RNA sequence: CUAUCUAGCGAAACCACAGCCAAGGGAACGGGCUUGGCAGAAUCAGCGGGGAAAGAAGACCCUGUUGAGCUUGACUCUAGU
RNA sequence: AGAACUGGUACGGACAAGGGGAAUCUGACUGUCUAAUUAAAACAUAGCAUUGCGAUGGUCAGAAAGUGAUGUUGACGCAAU
RNA sequence: GUGAACAGCCUCUAGUUGAUAGAAUAAUGUAGAUAAGGGAAGUCGGCAAAAUAGAUCCGUAACUUCGGGAUAAGGAUUGGC
RNA sequence: CGUGGAGGUCAGUGACGAAGCCUAGACCGUAAGGUCGGGUCGAACGGCCUCUAGUGCAGAUCUUGGUGGUAGUAGCAAAUAUUCAAAUGAGAACUUUGAAGACUGAAGUGGGGAAAGGUUCCACGUCAACAGCAGUUGGACGUGGGUUAGUCGAUCCUAAGA
RNA sequence: AUAUUGGCGAGAGACCGAUAGCGAACAAGUACAGUGAUGGAAAGAUGAAAAGAACUUUGAAAAGAGAGUGAAAAAGUACGUGAAAUUGUUGAAAGGGAAGGGCAUUUGAUCAGACA
């Protein structure tokens, strides 16, 4: 239960974690780092609109040779895109850290996401076939995700 | 839930092959119940699966 | 071709099990295993397998009777019952 | 007509179905493991095919 | 094939007896490091040569 | 049907370090050195000029007190006869 | 097999289905081989010709044997071209 | 069933609906096509493509080992009732 | 200067924390490298006088192992093709039932075999992995079930041969 | 009297300490490839004792957050210590077609002698 870098008080901040989850890495970065310090309410909502095909996610550094899209413009980056399962992957350590902020007197009317970082996990590996019979690696990248929420004051 | 079984056994009750039996949409909480083989004569009978007829080749053009 | 296209009509079996060895390696187009010659009577001990000397030697299986003879010969081979 | 079943057995000698749902995980987590370090070895040293073609010349 | 012999039916009768996992309680014991089962095969991928 | 864009899954070649040019000398055709002209982030689709780019090319030529296939009235032998 | 009939002169109405001709080199033809760069004018082939040999023999194998192949053969035959 | 056909094409008994999908219709592609006029002027070279085709009847030359050449070349026809 | 061991010495240091590890914290030595303070850490370890050696790495198309950039990029395009409603389900372009639409078109995408495979056959339960997307489904996963011969085969003959 | 890298039983080491030592400290001549002769790996360390997390809550569940065990979860079976390449977070700073380096100094950070 060690946290990566909080500057926050750890006395009014509920916490959130989900290890070895099998997404992508290189998406999750972009998708955790859209939301990094927003209220638990319009961060909600826009992660209710990246699955409903408005407000896409800016990916700003895992981006190479991606499209561009027009919904990006509000971020000012000029690629964007809709990861739907790091969104939903991610959504629901929201909704945990939602519930566990409400087990501890927190009101939900004042919470924002204060320390949110991705790490790639152990590989999980499989093989491809390939031409002249080489068998090339084939491995997926999946991504612990740490979330502490905590409410703003003075 | 999984007729497979009960669209595979239909065959070998009837004589007709597996394309033509006519399982029924409705009582799927009563067929999955008859697992065994000898249950689907006792739905036959019934009328809850019925053997379509042949599809027809005519010959009248000939 | 000589790989892929000729590497599907393997099906019909060169070796089959030996019965002194146990082994996938009786010839059955001339009955003569492999890794001991079993119609021959010796088994097919080697020099240069010196490797091969170490996957079937003694002391390797179960010596039935051989883990015995040490601890027969330490009370003189004898006979008779225990004691009273 | 039985009073046996596959778990009348191990219900009484050591494990338990809520238990042994315990130990089924741990054991497909340890396949991965070792199942995971092979192919991270055998993927280096395999293209070496010791009787290549190399099928251009003219 | 299905034309076999009795010698390979010896053999299959331990082949299909040596294919399941390591029961349960065996990791329950004191000096056990035993994890999984090692020598554990199904037919698809390492084909018993007989 | 590809390509393009999106959801999911997602390797490899290659890689000293990285990439704007012209003249200059120089291992005799610089991405760097030396004078110059210049120079604004992150970039997407194409492209084949360059990277003397990438490959288990085909090469012609030589040295080695390096072999092998083969041929003879080379040397030294030998089965057979 | 035949005739009148009728049409947007269509008519093996899709499917299926020979391009043809005059000359030259080379191989007679049918066939075979360089699987994974060479299918040929190369090889094979029938035809023609030569040589050895009458059996205790011709040709060849075997380390040797009281051992073998041609030989369940014998010149309209076997062997080597 | 058409058809000479076990061709091709469609259909019954029997089986399957498996092969990552969605939107868009740019360049360049892979595959499948078409074209005014001219017809090899392209290119080492008619490479590739187009043409001819099935059936009946007429009609078939050099040369020839008299067996062939030969589906030679060149013409006309084709439905339905 | 340093490293692995060995003989003395410091009646050396140490659970009140020994080695190791990190620190654009400090000092000494021109350097080889030594010493201290902090964080982690939990059982051994140095100095000096000597002895001994499998003793010092940037390379060897070095060996083994690990991970990059390339990169969420190449791509996942033969075999005509999928659609609607309902059902269990946390979830359904993908499972099942129905309804349509098709295709294989009898030298079949059908029904049985021989080699070879070996329990995949079939039911129940289940999705961490595999099915290069998905998944409640499966040739996968867990546990049990199943092969019944006087005649059909081998066994019995002989070929080329051994 | 002599020999003995095999078998059996012992005793020791200025040897090696898991990429070393036999190929093998471990269910090793095993798993695995090959028709076959033969070829042949990787893989030791929770804690003193499992005292392996009761209970509550969110979630369909994997798990999360509390609570609890513990001298220690910075020891939770993926378990001593946990290095580097490599990666995320936050902080500091800088940036007109490379980055790094040398000499001097401004500025910003930090350390300092006591001369108490
Ligand atoms: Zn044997």
């Amino acid at each position: 239960a060690r946290y990566g870098a909080t500057s926050t008080n750890p006395a009014k901040s509920a916490s959130a974690r989900g290890s070895y989850l099998r997404v992508s890495f290189k998406n999750t970065r972009e998708t955790a780092q859209a939301i990094n310090g927003w209220e638990l309410t319009k961060a909600q909502k826009y992660l209710e609109q990246v699955l409903d095909h408005q407000r896409a996610i800016p990916f700003r550094r895992f981006n190479s040779s991606i499209g561009r899209t027009a919904q990006g413009k509000e971020f000012g980056v000029t690629k964007a895109r809709w990861p739907a399962k790091s969104v939903k992957f991610v959504q629901g350590l929201l909704q945990n850290a939602a519930a566990n902020a409400e087990a501890k007197g927190l009101d939900a009317t004042k919470l924002y996401v204060s320390h949110i970082q991705v790490n790639q996990a152990p590989k999980q590996r499989r093989r491809t076939y390939r031409a002249h019979g080489r068998i090339n690696k084939y491995e997926s990248s999946p991504s612990h995700i740490e979330l502490v929420v905590t409410e703003k004051e003075e | 839930a999984n007729l497979r079984t009960q669209k595979r056994l239909a065959a070998s009750v009837v004589g007709v092959g597996k394309r033509k039996v006519w399982l029924d949409p409705n009582e799927t909480s009563e067929i999955a119940q008859a697992n065994s083989r000898n249950a689907i004569r006792k739905l036959v009978k019934n009328g809850t699966i019925v053997k379509k007829a042949v599809t027809v080749h005519s010959k009248s053009r000939t | 071709g000589k790989g892929t296209p000729s590497f599907g009509k393997r099906h019909n079996k060169s070796h089959t099990l030996c019965n002194r060895c146990g082994r996938r390696s009786f010839h059955v187009q001339k009955k003569t295993c492999s890794s001991c010659g079993y119609p021959a009577a010796k088994t097919r001990s080697y020099n240069w397998g010196a490797k091969a000397k170490r996957r079937h030697t003694t002391g390797t299986g179960r010596m039935r009777y051989l883990k015995h003879v040490s601890r027969r010969f330490k009370n003189g081979f004898q006979t008779g019952s225990a004691s009273k | 007509r039985r009073t046996i079943t596959a778990a009348d057995r191990r219900m009484v000698s050591g494990v338990t179905e809520k238990q042994y749902k315990k130990g089924m995980k741990k054991m497909q987590q340890l396949e991965k493991n070792a199942i995971n370090t092979q192919i991270r070895r055998e993927i280096k040293r395999v293209n070496f095919q010791t009787h290549y073609r190399d099928e251009l010349l003219q | 094939a299905a034309q076999k012999s009795f010698r390979i039916k010896q053999k299959m009768a331990k082949a299909k007896k040596q294919n399941r996992p390591l029961p349960q309680w065996i990791r329950l014991r004191t000096n056990n490091t035993i994890r999984y089962n090692a020598k554990r095969r199904n037919w698809r991928r390492t084909k018993m040569n007989i």
